[PDB]
RNA sequence: GCCCGAAAGGGUUGACCCUCCCCGAAGGAAACACGGGCGACCGUGGAGUACGAGGGGAGGUGACCGGGGUUGCACCGUCCGU
RNA sequence: CGGAGUAGGGGGGCGGUGUAAGCCGUCACCCGAGAGGGGAACAACCCAGACCGGGGUUAAGGCCCCAAAGUGCCGGCUAAGUGUUACUCCAAAGGGUGUCCCUGGCCUUAGACAGCGGCCCGUCGAGGUCAGGGGCCCCGAAAAUGGACGGGGCUUAAGCCGGCCGCCGAGACCCCGGCGCACGGACCGAUUGGUCC
RNA sequence: CUGGGGAUAACAGAGUCGUCUCGGGCGAGAGCCCAUAUCGACCCCGAGGCUUGCUACCUCGCUGUCGGCUCUUCCCAUCCUG
């Protein structure tokens, strides 16, 4: 089964923190963690220790807020 | 006089003590508070240093005049409590040029030593002149040797720059 | 990205036929064929119930802009084989009335500012020029050809050496395919 | 002799493969040298090659450099760049190669290899130019 | 690679070379059977096997070898004294 | 007790002075007085301290060709040949929302225009607009013989970010054999010894 | 006069750029009125090494010479010519 996931965490770059919430399709949460690390590392030059994941919770395909995922879910 | 890239760094020791420094000069700057000095305003627009600096008194005075003229022409004395917080204590010296024989500089001026995230100057204002206070901020920023950034402070000690900027 | 399957659709009108073979789009109407190459990686064009569809599968902003540019072009081709396009030009002169003639694939302007030498302007294949009094009309099916012919005629009369407030003689555009020009 | 059609191939990757073959000991013939491609912006590419062409010894122009203007010779020169030209091994390898514009009668209706790790569908961005375009800008008869 | 030979060096009381048997340090394969991983790959058994500097043996062969002069190819190399 | 040499030091890190280059001190890792493997070449930057002959494994770093080993894998960014530079040997204040992202307020069953008329009815119908922040790039950016990412050349890279998987690669480390030295011991000697352990 | 010295100056080179030359940011304002047609204060950020200085790495029997005549070539930070 292809579920849907919502991630909430914090990341630090050059001294300052910043929180984030994201949404993902997947078969697990391990894949979610890996992709989150890669994406934030590319887009803000942040290593994996300065990313702090607080929650990876499964959700529904209608309480989503990201057009791409909302549509890939339909 | 000489460029400020010579004197902006903070790597030399402090050189302040008047009872041992011979031939030391007097301050060109003499006024440090302006406007209405008791009015109990609301908003505090303050400048902070990004990294450590030595600011000369020539620059300090230029900023004084510019900012106060803007504020007097577009706010009016009965508002806009303006203050410069830092006094110039450090003595700048230059080598009287022989060559490098007996090199130990003679005094030429003064500067103020400012540390990382240290308030330089403040403008206290009311709700409906924030934009003019921020103009003063920008004019000042343009005349310093290194970079700075401004904050907006409320009573009770809180930072409100985000939203107060948003609503305008 | 913006979305996942950007899809634009153009409906064909009464008597038009669109062929799509190999990055080349071909349009037939009452009047003349029309061809155009439209290629970009990831962008596809094909035909539906009646429609022309342009489609991309995970686009960025620039890709969106390109899809909609292509759409604009196809619509102009269709409107052109359906009706056509026509531009309008006006002639003004203080002193020295200039004679404008159509002879071959060139427009000839003489007595411009008093010059003994005539200026010349190219006419691109498939565009018709008419001259009625102080007015010129440029009509055809291809929008780019029509506009280019008109711009040629207008640039054939250009002044760099004197103040254009006082010296205003020339030929100027006043209407591009319907929408008039205003300051 | 291995015969390679350069139509639609990326020049540097093609040249790397060919240099390795010549060093291993094979005879090679490249055809359709004008249809190979170079990726990037036209202005930067053309400026590079024009700068190459205007290099000369200030005291005597009969001592070079002699960078090429024609397409077959551009391709040959790139390969030469990928070899040990200062040694006898490299000189013998370079003699084992020939490059041709178009397809001459002698090679008509024959087996044309293709190098898979050079091919432009591999690419994504469409900014590219052609070696023939470069030659024409430099002033070569093809 | 081309050339030359003394016998002070060796060698039919056996030069060189070819094949087979035994022991073997550190180190150490692959094919193959199953499985884990999106993948580049990995784990298990095959297997500490087949190999392996070297240390011994047995038979086929029948005359060179070591050396020297000059020189080709590849890798490396900016003289001596102060 | 006896025999010397040394009284011009330098690289790198710390301090005072000086516009700076430098000058003067300090630490005592290196060069000097130090081979070999790397950084294109390099006194002191990285790995590593050297009797002789052989067999193996690793280090620093590297694997498109020059050139031994990957046109290696997954996710993303760059369009400027930017870059392809650990250091020896790399230009800013100030600007651009050019593109990829995290946030916060005001609008949104009709909003920001676009049109007919004197805020809106029929109009278009779906997301829009203001602020703050980050990543990569762009502007600011001019020199003299003909030319430098080491070269060729490279654009879902042969560039950059976050991670991963296998290989190559020293005189270092393991192993086999041989020479010497130091200490100890036994034995044999015309006398500063020798064979052996 | 002798013996020596780049352990130590003059000069070309090398380093650096206070000074110099060439720029830029903001905008006091001047311009009938109008910041930016033209001129741009005070403060702040830079490029070049053809101006002078600073230093003492190279050279003490290399040549130590300024200017002019002759002859070749390069840059643009353009006076004329497009």
């Amino acid at each position: 089964e292809v579920k849907v996931f919502r991630v909430k965490g914090t990341f630090e770059r050059l001294g300052k923190k910043q929180p984030f919430t994201k949404e993902y399709r997947a078969l697990k949460e391990e894949h979610v963690r890996e992709l989150v690390y890669s994406d934030i590392g590319s887009k803000h030059r942040v290593p994996r220790t300065k990313i702090w994941i607080e929650s990876i919770e499964e959700i529904k395909p209608e309480e989503a807020e990201d057009p791409v995922v909302r549509r890939l879910s339909l | 006089l000489r460029p400020a890239k010579i004197d902006r760094d903070v790597d030399k020791p402090a050189y302040t003590r008047r009872e041992y420094i011979r031939g030391a000069p007097g301050p060109k700057i003499t006024i440090f508070d302006m406007g209405n000095l008791s009015a109990e305003f609301e908003y505090e627009v303050s400048l902070h240093a990004e990294q450590a600096m030595q600011i000369r008194q020539n620059a300090l005075e230029a900023i004084r005049i510019q900012v106060n003229r803007y504020l007097q022409k577009n706010v009016g004395r009965s508002n806009y409590h303006f203050k410069i917080r830092v006094y110039p204590f450090q003595v700048l010296r230059e080598n009287p040029m022989n060559g490098m024989r007996r090199p130990f500089g003679k005094p030429i001026g003064l500067a103020a030593r400012v540390r990382k995230d240290q308030k330089i100057l403040t403008v206290w204002v009311n709700g409906q002149h924030l934009k003019f206070a921020l103009g003063a901020m920008h004019r000042a920023k343009m005349k310093l040797p290194y970079s700075a950034y401004y904050r907006i402070y409320d009573k009770e000690g809180n930072d409100v720059t985000t939203k107060v900027l948003s609503t305008m | 990205p913006v979305d996942a399957w950007i899809r634009e659709e153009i409906e064909i009108p009464e008597g038009v036929e669109v062929t799509v073979e190999g990055n080349t789009v071909k349009v037939k109407g009452p009047k003349g064929e029309l061809q155009r190459e439209l290629k970009y990686p990831g962008v596809q064009i094909f035909t539906e119930d009646g429609k022309v569809v342009i489609y991309k599968e995970f686009p960025r902003k620039k890709d969106v802009a390109i899809v909609r540019t292509f759409k604009a072009h196809i619509n102009n081709m269709i409107k052109g084989v359906t009706e056509g396009f026509k531009y309008r030009l006006k002639v003004v002169y203080s002193h020295f009335p200039m004679t404008v003639k159509v002879q071959g694939d060139e427009v000839v302007i003489e007595n411009f500012l008093g010059e003994k030498n005539p200026r010349r302007a190219k006419i691109l294949p498939g565009v018709t020029v008419k001259v009625k009094g102080s007015e010129i009309e440029v009509e055809g099916i291809d929008k780019e050809a029509v506009g280019q012919t008109a711009a040629n005629i207008e640039q054939a009369t250009r002044i760099t050496k004197w103040d254009r407030r006082v010296f205003q003689d020339g030929i100027y555009i006043v209407e591009k395919a319907g929408k008039p020009i205003k300051f | 002799m291995r015969i390679i059609n350069a139509e639609g191939l990326i020049l540097g990757r093609l040249a790397s493969k060919v240099a390795k073959m010549l060093l291993e000991g094979e005879e090679v013939v490249i055809v359709n040298a004008e249809k190979a491609i170079i990726t990037g912006n036209r202005e930067d590419i053309f400026a590079k090659y024009k700068q190459r062409t205007e290099l000369r010894t200030r005291t005597n122009p009969r001592r070079g450099p002699f960078y090429p203007k024609r397409s077959d010779e551009i391709v040959r020169r790139t390969v030469r760049g990928m070899l040990p030209w200062k040694t006898d091994r490299g000189r013998k390898a370079f003699k084992r190669l020939k490059v041709y514009v178009g397809v001459p009668k002698e090679f008509e209706g024959k087996e044309f290899e293709t190098i898979s790790e050079a091919h432009m569908s591999r690419l994504a961005t469409p900014k590219y130019v052609t070696v023939g375009e470069v030659a024409k800008f430099l002033g070569g008869k093809f």
